[PDB]
Formats: C-alpha cells, structure tokens, sequence
C-alpha cells in the first residue's frame, strides 16, 4: 500500500 | 587523458537509449578497469547501474581517474548520429572539460567528430551491497519486455511471484485483472530460449509498471534478462552486454504495512 | 456455464480490433448456435452485427443462454495481450459476473488467464430482414479499403453507383471532385481477386466516409468484401469470417428531399 | 489543350511529396517543351524550381501555353489516391478552368479521374542566371539526407566547407559541436556511390538546416544529389529526374557583416 | 441532403 | 550572423 524509494533500502555514498 | 576505441558502436547507442528516457544527467566514472555509472532518476524509486570493462573495448588507456557529467539527452542525440557499424571513439583530455566521440562510418568516406560539453554534477550515489537472492529467474528479454508492456493495458502495477515450478505476473485495474504464468522451462534447447529459477526461498513482490517498461529499453542489448528477488529489497532487472559489462535497473518495491 | 476453444485466436483480435473503435459497449448473445452481437455507433447512423456459429470454434458448450455486457475498450486491451498463435478460451459461470480469457502461447510455456469484469447493458437493438438487394458487388476488401481511404482526400461523402458493367465511387470537395470506376472484372482468374456485380436495378446512394473507414479496420478478415445496395434502404458491407461466420456494417444513407 | 501521358507515376507522386510541405501554391508554365514551376517559399529564404521535358512523357501535346495555379497541397492529396505503377495523364481545356488527371492502375479494371479546381496567382519570381560555380559536390542523395537530419539535432544552421579534397559539414548548439568530413571517393566503382568534388576555390558557406530537411524529400527522385556553391550566392541542391528533367532547390546564405 | 438513422429504416427490437 | 533572402540576390522577373 505504499511504494518505496531506494534510499529506504540502500545508504547514499 | 583517456581514450576508448569500439569497433561495435551499436552497443553505446543501444545503451544511451537504455538510459536516456530513464535518468536526464549521470556522471560517467572513468578508471583503468572501464566505465561505470550509477544515477536514481527524479524520484528515486529507481536505479540504474551501467559496467562497460576495459577488455571489452578494442582499446582502452585511461592515465588518471575521470568523472565525467553528462546531459543523456545531449549524448544520446550526438549517438543517433552514428551507424549501427561505425568504430566509436571516445576521448576526453586530462581536463576534461568536453568529451569528444569519433564516429568512423563503414563508408570508409565518412568520418565524424563531436564534442559534447560537460557539466559539473552532484549525484546522490547509492551503496549496493553484493548479495544472494531468494529468488532469480532468467528468461527471454522479449517475452518480459512483452509481459510488462501487454500487463500495463490492465494495470498500473505488477506482482510477480517467484516459485519453484514457475514464475506468475499479476495485474489488476477497473477493467479486471490478469495472470500471465511462466513455468520453467521443461525442454531447454536454447538456454537463450529458456526459463530457469533458482529458488531458495519464493518471493512475491509488487512493483510500479512504468518504470519497468523503462528499463525493458535494455531490450536489444541482451537476448535474455534476470531478474533477482529477495523479500522487501529492491528487484534487479540484469541485462548482460556481451563480453564487456552489464546494464542493471533497479526498482524499489510496494509493500504494504 | 459457457465454455468456448478457439485454436486461430487472432481472429478474435481481429474481430475486437474491427469493433472497438466504432462503439464502445455491446451485449454478446451466447446459445448453442453461438456468438452473436449487435449494436448501433453512438450516432446511430451504422449499425454492427457479429455472428460466430458454434460449429467454427473448436470446442462449443452453452448450457443455458447467455447476455454479457462487455466494455470493448477493455476486451480489446485484453486480447491485445493474445499472440496471434494463442489458443484461446472463453469460459463464463452460470451466473456471469465476468468473463474468463485463457490464452494459451505457442511457446508452450506460457498460460494467461483474464477476468473481464461484466456490466448489465441497455442496448437499442433494430430488427435486421433478411431481403434481397438491388445491387450487390463483391471485391477484395484492401481495393475497397484504399478507395474510402483515398476518397476521405477528396471529400467527406461517397456516391456509389452500382451499374451492371461496373461500380463508380465518387467524391467532392472543396479542392474539387473525383470519380473511381471499377469494371466487373473481365478475366476472373482468382475469385478473390475479381470484381463481380448481380444488378436486378441499378443502385446510387451517398454515405459517410468516416463511417466507412471504420467499417474498413475489418480488412484483416476477409480477402473480399461484398457491398448490398437497394434504393433508400442501408447499405450493408459483410466480410466472412471463413468457415464460422460474418461482420456485417450497416450504414444509413444520405437521403435528399 | 494540353495532354501528357506518363506510365511511372511514382515520378509525379514523389514531385509533389517534394514541393507540398515547402510551398503551398505554384503556377505550373505548360510549354511545348515541357511543363515548368518556380516558387519561392513563404519567407522568401529559398526557392523551387522543377522542369519536365516534353521528351520525358510517352505523349505530350501543349497546343497554347497554359499557366495553371494549383495548391499543392489539394494536389498531393490527389497524388496520394494514385499508385506508384499507375499510368497518369494529366489533360486541361484551352480555358484551362481546371486540371484533370486520370489514373490507370495496374490492376486495369480501375481507373480514377480527378478534376482538381485551379485558381489565378500572382507569384514573385526570379532571374536565375545560368552561371558556373566555384565549389560542385557530388554525392550520394539518402548519405546528404542523413547528414542533414543528422546535423539537425546538434544546431539549426549547417556550415559546409567545400575544399579540393572533400567537403566538411558543422552544427553548434547549446549541447556542443559536431563535424561530418567526407572525403573524395578514393576507389570510385559505381558513380552513384561517389563523393566526388569539383573546385575552381573553396567555398565556405552557412544555411539554416530546417530548409535543407525540406530540400531532402526529393530524395527518392534521384540516388545522388548536387550541391553548387559560389561565395556569397545562394547554394543549389539539385536532384536530377532521369531522362526527364530536374529538381534544384535554391538557399539563400547565413552571412556574416 | 440529410443523413438518415438506422431507425428510419427499422424498428427496435 | 543574418539570413538572406533570394531576393538580395536575383531579381524578381
């Protein structure tokens, strides 16, 4: 019910 | 100063118009091992992560480390300019502040040179960790290119469940719903042709169809694609270039709470 | 329950692709006979009547008769999705609250199941008679196809005069006036190929061509299209649909006082 | 009255798809020696000029001189209704009111007559002296068109550079700089293949690309085109109608003060 | 000079 | 840096 964004996955740098 | 020449100019084209309608600007990390590339698009449900290695061009000679901006739409214009034959060269000087692309035509009459200007850029980079899967299913580029494209006539997004015997797309929408069911393939001629799913566990996971029919742009660069699956992480969708890298998407799943 | 198994299931795409773009919902009668539809354009200046007999799929069983309203935009999304080598399957319940769309891949690997959600129409149906005409031409379809295309240049209605040596199409407007004449055919060597006329009286009407040019998207069917004409009566233009049943458009004329 | 018969009628066809989108409206000078028209198009930057021979037709008969104006676009509409094997006439009274054209297909049991309207214009026309050009180009007709098309996505003006040994062509904008150098066919084989390049001195000249990309749908008419080129006159662009007559398109310079 | 409807020439039903 | 026209060339007869 909510689409995710690749940041709640993976850390930046 | 760095200079790649490729025989197979095709390829780049193919690649720019795997990207160019994806992610506007990504900064191209040029070193002694190849080219890479990493860029979420606008609204970071996606990711794109290119490898072209040193050994896969005809040659290759990269003295220091370069990061190189690019506007996509501006490169994959300069492309378009290209044959399916030509020998590209790409050259950049130790500066680097254009990037200059030699198309040599199979005319033999026919030689171009463009330079395109680059930009300094700031892009949030992402840590992708190597790791194992649940589930990969690997099969034909077409059949998933035609899959996502023909489940977009019926809903905004797909479920795909990976399992032991076969793989299953779902969409749902006013209209109704669909189920498209792949089982693995029980006569492997053609490993091109095929199926195949290593599972350790199934995984069923639901993602946003535009962004899927972006990244079936890979298309022409592979005759087939993966796609790995692992419960609440993002699915990679793989397109091998042929000797010399990969093409990877991925895409941030719907979960429900 | 209704169950029908069509093994060429691109005449299915072909039908829904001749219906769509000229009305939007229609009723599909089932019964033992087998599929029938009519319905006038939003207009009501044509009219459609689709007949599928039961003896052209390969497997037919309907219990008790059936009335699905179907939404063509959303069936013809649906069969889009069917390759042209699909076998494909209708199934509805006693009930009906859906219809089922089962297409199997020449692949053999790959199933599709669709569920069409159904509503409950309110179509005006006209009593059709079967009559004989004053005028009938049959010809290949593609030639009459290319003349109302060609025609649709020139202006927005078409006479035709139908003649015992041949048939005239004939358009004007603004830019001015065009005139195409087919002879009957003289050497018929191939009776696709040949233009044939049964005149009792000469007929001359004047038709819309938009309307025309939809009824031209049912090309694909038939090599040959036979065109009816009687005086102030519609003109009627049937494709068959080979060895199951027919397309028939019925067009009202353009009547002067 | 004035009557031509010509079997290719592709010829005709691909004239119009040539002149339509450049010029809306030209005056055609029937003469015993063939058929005429120069246009320039609405901003006055370029200019068309195309001549038939009488020779050219397999029958031709021009009792007075006729001047017909004819819209081209009601005329490629008219055009698009014949086919490429059909055998056109095109026939005018000595009032000349209208123009006729006749269609024969090559299924020859149609045959079409169109009466298009004509009207009286008042066109600007000009002197074009019969002059010898400092710079000549030779090349094949679909390598110039890409070339154009090409260029078009890098800037909107083109400078072509006509040197002893080949020719260069080069585009700026935003994004950066490109040139296409095409040198002197080497292993001349087949003359329509060639680059081939006649200098008295070398000419340097801009143009807008947007008029060239018109000047290329002449590009089925002839497989080479030739550019002449003098300092400070407007460029010429001809493709030559085999055994017939020709084609040449008129620009007029970028010039710096 | 007017365009007839198909139910000027049938009746509904 | 200004288009020309065909008629700062040929003159118009």
């Amino acid at each position: 019910r909510r689409q995710t964004s690749m940041t709640d996955y993976y850390h930046s740098k | 100063m760095f200079e790649a020449r490729l025989v197979q100019g095709s390829i780049l084209k193919k690649v720019l118009e795997a990207l160019k309608d994806l992610i506007n600007e990504a900064c191209w990390d040029i070193s002694s091992s190849g080219v890479n590339l990493q860029s979420m698009d606008s609204s970071h449900v996606s990711l794109v992560q290119l490898t072209l290695r040193s050994e896969g061009f005809d040659t290759y000679r990269c003295d220091r480390n370069l990061a190189m901006g690019v506007n996509l739409t501006s490169m994959s214009k300069i492309l378009k300019c290209a044959g399916n034959e030509d020998i590209i060269t790409l050259r950049a000087e130790d500066n680097a502040d254009t990037l200059a692309l030699v198309f040599e035509a199979p005319n033999q009459e026919k030689v171009s040179d463009y330079e395109m200007k680059l930009m300094d850029l700031d892009v949030e980079q992402l840590g992708i960790p190597e790791q194992e899967y649940s589930c990969v299913v690997k099969m034909p580029s077409g059949e998933f290119a035609r899959i996502c494209r023909d489940l977009s006539h019926i809903g905004d997004a797909v479920v795909i469940s990976c399992a032991k015997d076969g793989v299953k797309f779902s969409a749902s929408g006013e209209l109704g719903n669909g189920n498209i069911k792949l089982s693995q393939t029980s006569n492997v001629d053609k490993e091109e042709e095929a199926v195949t799913i290593e599972m350790n566990e199934p995984v069923q996971l639901t993602f946003a169809l535009r962004y899927l029919n972006f990244f079936t742009k890979a298309t022409p660069l592979s005759s087939t694609v993966t796609l790995s699956m692992s419960a609440d992480v993002p699915l990679v969708v793989e397109y091998k270039i042929a000797d010399m890298g990969h093409l990877k998407y991925y895409l941030a799943p719907k979960i429900e709470d």
